[PDB]
């Protein structure tokens, strides 16, 4: 099978070169489980899914599934949503709250907490005891969040969210810190599967803002311009940035200033809400501790390994692995708890019209990724290693004015950094040198 | 209320009207499958409300929380305008993942008549079967129920879409993507 | 003799009745598929006997071999009591199977009805499309014919089903389970 | 032109008319769907032009190379003599593909009818769902439209289809085989 | 790949632990059908299958289809469903009367005992012989049977079927032996698709009545319970116990005493001719001999690997492996040969009802298997032990009265002894160490 | 994984043993990837496909999608239908006349040979060059045609496609050669998917008369005689000849003298333009230069690996993997360019009553292959040899008349040449040795 160095192998972080190989072998997705998704921190939602306590969401971690519970004393518990004894799904419903989680294959029922608290027949069947509900629990991950987003990772080892972060979160700022009130999540995730690899959607969200930039979304921007505009009416802006993070292969691009851009996809009255007013004042304010936030438009960014949204539309959604040709797009909408009844409405209708499964500029992200992984059936396709070398090593691309490394926002730097760290993680055994 | 069917009368309406109902859908189908969206926005009104509401998944006792409700995320939630937009997008040529287009086909069956309050309105309740075939052999089957508020006109097809509530079978959208009209 | 067709007329029954008929299988639909089982209990006559054989392959000349005859081992073979306690059952909120519940479409079409000797008693073939979507990806499709025994009835939705033959198109049942009523 | 719909009226025939050529069409299903291969053939005039074109894959722009042309290859291209032959190892007991026989169901829906110049002649189309189960588990969908040119007769079961073309909705054929006919 | 100490260690007979990816891994599903399917005795059916000389039925031996057809000495022959020449299938049809078998690929024919007798053009062209028919006949399996069930083997170096029983006859003779005029099959195989793999169901058939005792079948038993009758009206008996096989990996539990509980399924009709009258009278003499079968309720049982059966409600059936995620079910219904008509028709009725695909048991049964398998996908769902304890170790569980090692009903010793030696066929080479 | 040696056993040329993993076996198909397809010549297509400069078709080699199109020089040249960048499909259509190639996901333009000509914001995003577009245009194949039949190669070590065919060109000609004014392909490309090995199809029409000599076509030949006539009234000729090239595996079969055979299936306009009159007379004069090509009836071959057609009947395919157990039947047909119209017309449909997916032929063909496949899914389907000895050794078979090694039309001799030559292929690295 693979050696470290062979798996090092498969990326080139200096010159930008992909084996192809890493999207389709299967052997790899398997190494993924465990170096990448049993060790990463996930999206597993917002806290608004889950206010109440008792109040559960049942999710993924890679292809783990999970109940998500807000505990009595406001905490969050992660637990495997697999029952010890056999292996049964334990809660089959998609969210709601509860005050027990009952196993219906054999009864085994549990507290909220993800504790084996009833076992039918125990004293009669267990005991005469060296049997105890105290060591058959299912797996607990461990749990933070970011400013309204939850996140989970069962390496006890694993640095703690915060650190995983790295210099990335001002950029994550700019979407769940622009007021004082937090964030809050519209009602309703929607479920989409999609055949293609994680990486391709993770790392276009990470460092591709050059599709859209050039062919992917011309029909998107069409849609979503007045009728009386048309594509000769928009100037695509020649002046934006990206991020790479320090560590962590997370990464964000935007472009600068032109928010017509923006305008052109989420129309004037986000627009104006997002640059003008008391709101916008204030989300100066805040964000402009760390970074020139307000001349960030169409922001979009991915914290590794499977996190994308984008700041200012809005999206958010945890891509869930479903083997090397296939995943899951769980996703959402979030808006400033304190907006307009009117502003969060309008934040709600333009998602469902742009990015979400059906929307004018989503499909169009499909059906390249679709379209990839089908060639990877071929051997020569799956020989020779794909370009991401644009940018790599060219100067007077970054811009000081933003913290961390940065450079052009048509760049794959990010993407060098994205699959960098995949490599790294894929490689690295420990998290002694993993960490560094 | 979506968890119950719509109120149909126990009699069916006249042949006269079950007839039309069933023709004009028919035509909206062709006018779906041959891409002639342009005609097909034509049966709408400027008032339809074109929802397709997210489903989930929980026991028969909570099942008042299958539907994500209005005003909540969902699949479709447009308007004439917004309907318009894509339509403007799709026959583009620029937009990539329906150009090549899909071959489709859009079977309807299943045709219920309510005659509401207001004469000329019904409340129609057609199970569809959507087929979409496209590029090489990617196949998929969409199948559901659709809930429609019509208008009987004198002139067009005869009748108009005055608001359409799609209820898709699926919780997850297993289908590659939801590029078709239902 | 399930091999041939029931004996229907060259020439069709009338539109008042191909009407009723068809019209009274779409609500039947709706009563499965939105879950009203005590309501679709109430279709059947006490003399039902609803019976789904096991289907084999032969060679066409073997034919008469295709059925597992009656009094026989069958998929399904109830009377109106036993349909009862299935429904008992799936109801009761502990019927695991099926709750949470499946998102099912009962498509129907192709009816062709034939009058037999008995005013009031029809010998109905019609072809069905049933759509199951369950848990989160979960999707069957049962195809097939059922060839009925309807009583036209003057209350209710106008027939009660006296007997019902599903004819289902598969040897081997390839869905996950049969949990659906045809 | 078979990239645009036939050209049927925005107000639809009598109902006399329509109930007719479904209950025929409901029939010919039948037919097929129990193996009357011989009674199916009957429903074929001499001149029937039984044919299936190859759909490829072009940009919108360029629809009009979507269909093989007329005098091109084919999935199938066949005269009333050619069905009969087909037909003939069909029922030989020798043609392996088909024996042990496909269980198959013809269903047919969304009928469309538009009258003709000359009295008695229809040209119909239909979506059509063919599925086929063999074997153990075997199982295939086939979906597409038929454009008919139908003649009403006054004898068999008031109607013979003078051509066929069948609008397979699949560019490259996913199924196992094309051992059914549409 | 996996060596002999890697597959032993999958299993703790002593703790009770079973590692998840004997569930899921298709390397050693691979494995399973070399050293276990090919190699172990398989329920084909029933003589009464193929009463007649020539009547012949097609079946499997885990993914081997094979021909299974009654010789004109009554004897059962059972060979390979395949021509030697190119692979063909030879016979298509799921059963019948046959003088030959033609494949209709090149036309090689044989005879009903699996020889090839006609080979088209044979001196034509293997000839100018270097060509015998009688080299080319498709590999032949040893057949026997157990009062009325026939059982095949591949492995010439095996023990003998009766042997491979070892001590638990007496237990199949419950259902099996009731009568000298042995037992009559009805007419009709039901063959279903599940996808979860083989084990879970043999396994449950073989040591699970506690899934039964707890929330599996509430709705089952509602369902066969007369109106008037519910829940709160059953007491479920307090009172059952399992047995192990020496050797083998067989199992079956069953309650003591309380035919209510049997009633409460089948119904009093056929649980009073289980119960009652010269036809229990005369099954008490003879199983009386070996075991108080009278006191046995709800018995259920399985031969490993992969023969299951309810002994008093007659359900039997073979798991079929499709890979380790699905399987077939090949069911049939047994009842006894000079039993009353009405008695047979019940016991008809009742199994279609019940443990037929779409039955009120059979549904919720698989419910569980399937939900099982998707879990699997989980690489942390993967990684921890599966608990398999219940009852190790613990004394006073055991009823001397019944022969061979036995425990409480509620227990999962059987359990534990059919993955042992699952353990132990995937683990040991030669028949040298396994027949021990 | 797999040796060259272990690899060389799986095929005993000399007694006529196939293993039967060859056709299931995933990790030897991977192989197959690497040393069959990459490395051999495959039929794309004819050259009436693409008679116009500019003209495209795209096809496969392989699972790798290619692009075959027409320069402007008349030259005709191969590329992978995979952009360098991500790996995007760069032209989804089926064929046409293009002016150049864009790839939508970011806007990658190619010329019409596959050159890189446009990168957008090339000089904005690449450069401040160390980028040049010239080195990632996709992987171009080697191109040569035979005839009128294009063939493809990515390997350059491996012979030209004339040395390729060995001797087996006199054969090709039968079809390919019967006039000075070439071929014509009609319009109109059938392609199907059928669920069985690649091999088994190849190997029949390289080898196996037999099958149509004895039961697989009985029903294909009653409908394509007249009425009137029935089976009894066909007399399956006693004499014909089989062909095996001296190097690489192609092979072709066929009756001689008795074209009432080939009358039975293409009817009398057919046959007599093929036996009579200045078109046959014609062809007799080119063609019995190097064989009596005159008394060859309803001849089969196959080019190795994947090209088969039927001289004569004039179906043109090829055999597309997808996995083991998958393939996709690409089929044409071929018409001598001068024929009258009336037997072009006549040619077309027999070619779809017969040889089309559909036929009363092609659908028997699969029948026996899909069978085949299924059965391979069981472990002692495939631990024993298929017998593929047919008239090995066996003296007196060959007629000198025709040139290259011959024997009986019913034979596997050229069976046994065509999975030798894919032993070799699979098991020798080096062309060093593969050529000889
Ligand atoms: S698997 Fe959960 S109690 Fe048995
Ligand atoms: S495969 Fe059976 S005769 Fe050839
Ligand atoms: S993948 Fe073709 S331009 Fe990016
Ligand atoms: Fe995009
Ligand atoms: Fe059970
Ligand atoms: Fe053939």
């Amino acid at each position: 099978n693979w050696s470290d160095e062979e798996i090092k192998a498969l990326v080139d972080e200096e010159k930008g070169l992909l084996d192809p190989r890493i999207f389709s072998d299967q052997d790899l997705y398997e190494i993924e489980l465990e170096r990448v998704f049993a060790r990463s921190w996930l999206l597993l939602g917002h806290e608004g899914h889950i206010p109440k306590a008792g109040d559960y969401l049942t999710t993924y971690m890679g292809e783990d599934p999970v109940i998500v519970v807000r505990q009595k004393d406001r905490s969050i518990k992660v637990f495997l949503n697999q029952c010890r004894h056999r292996g049964m799904r334990i809660e089959r419903s998609d969210f709601g709250n509860a005050k027990s989680f009952t196993c219906t294959y054999h009864g085994w029922a549990y507290d909220t907490a993800g504790n084996l608290v009833n076992v039918p027949y125990e004293k009669e069947a267990f005991c005469d005891c060296g049997f105890d509900k105290a060591d058959w629990g299912p797996l607990q991950a461990r749990v933070d969040t970011y400013k309204g987003l939850i996140f989970a990772n069962w390496d006890t080892e694993a640095p703690d969210l915060k650190t995983y972060l790295s210099d990335a979160t001002p950029y994550m700022d700019v979407m769940l810190d622009r007021t004082e009130a937090v964030t809050q999540v519209i009602t309703g995730m929607q479920k989409t599967v999609i055949p293609c690899n994680w990486k391709f959607a993770a790392e276009q969200f990470c460092s591709d803002m050059y599709h859209a930039g050039t062919m992917a979304h011309l029909s998107g921007v069409l849609s979503s311009l007045p009728p009386e505009m048309d594509l000769s009416q928009v100037k695509l802006p020649s002046s934006g940035n990206q991020f790479r993070a320090k560590w962590g292969g997370h990464g964000t691009g935007w472009f600068n200033d032109d928010f017509a851009l923006l305008q052109a996809i989420m129309g004037p009255k986000v627009v104006d809400y997002w640059t003008k007013g008391p709101a916008a004042e204030r989300a100066k304010e805040r964000l402009g501790k760390v970074l020139p936030a307000d001349r960030m438009v169409a922001q979009h960014m991915t914290i590794f390994p499977t996190c994308s949204f984008l700041p200012g539309i809005n999206t958010v959604r945890t891509w869930h692995p479903r083997g090397p040709n296939e995943i899951e797009v769980w996703s959402f909408i979030v808006v400033d708890a304190d907006a307009p009844e009117d502003i969060k409405e309008e934040y709600r209708r333009k998602n469902i019209f742009t990015f979400n499964q059906g929307g004018t500029y989503e499909q169009d992200d499909g059906e390249n990724w679709v379209e990839v992984q089908r060639g990877l059936r071929g051997y020569k396709a799956r020989s020779r290693p794909l370009c991401a070398q644009m940018g790599a090593g060219v100067p007077n691309k970054n811009n000081p004015e933003f913290p961390g490394k940065t450079s052009y926002v048509y760049s794959e730097e990010a993407a060098r950094g994205f699959y960098h760290h995949w490599s790294r993680m894929m490689s690295e055994p420990s998290w002694d040198t993993l960490k560094s | 209320d979506l968890t119950k069917p719509i109120e149909w009368p126990e009699m069916p309406v006249s042949l006269e009207l079950q007839n039309a109902v069933e023709q004009f859908y028919y035509r909206e189908a062709q006018l779906l499958d041959y891409q002639n969206y342009e005609a097909w926005l034509a049966l709408l009104t400027q008032d339809i409300q074109y929802w397709m509401p997210i489903r989930t998944t929980h026991t028969s006792r909570n099942k008042a929380m299958e539907y994500v409700p209005p005003g909540g995320n969902a699949h479709f939630d447009e308007t004439y305008e917004s309907m318009r937009a894509r339509i403007r997008a799709r026959v583009s040529g620029l937009n990539w993942t329906e150009d090549p287009p899909s071959r489709s086909r859009h079977i309807v069956s299943n045709v219920i008549v309510r005659e509401t309050e207001s004469a000329g309105t019904l409340e129609v309740s057609s199970a569809f079967l959507c087929y979409r075939n496209r590029l090489e052999r990617m196949t998929d089957i969409y199948v559901g129920e659709r809930r429609d508020i019509l208008l009987r006109v004198s002139d067009g097809l005869g009748f108009k879409i005055a608001k359409r509530t799609i209820l898709l079978d699926q919780s997850t959208i297993t289908a590659n993507n939801l590029s078709q009209f239902f």
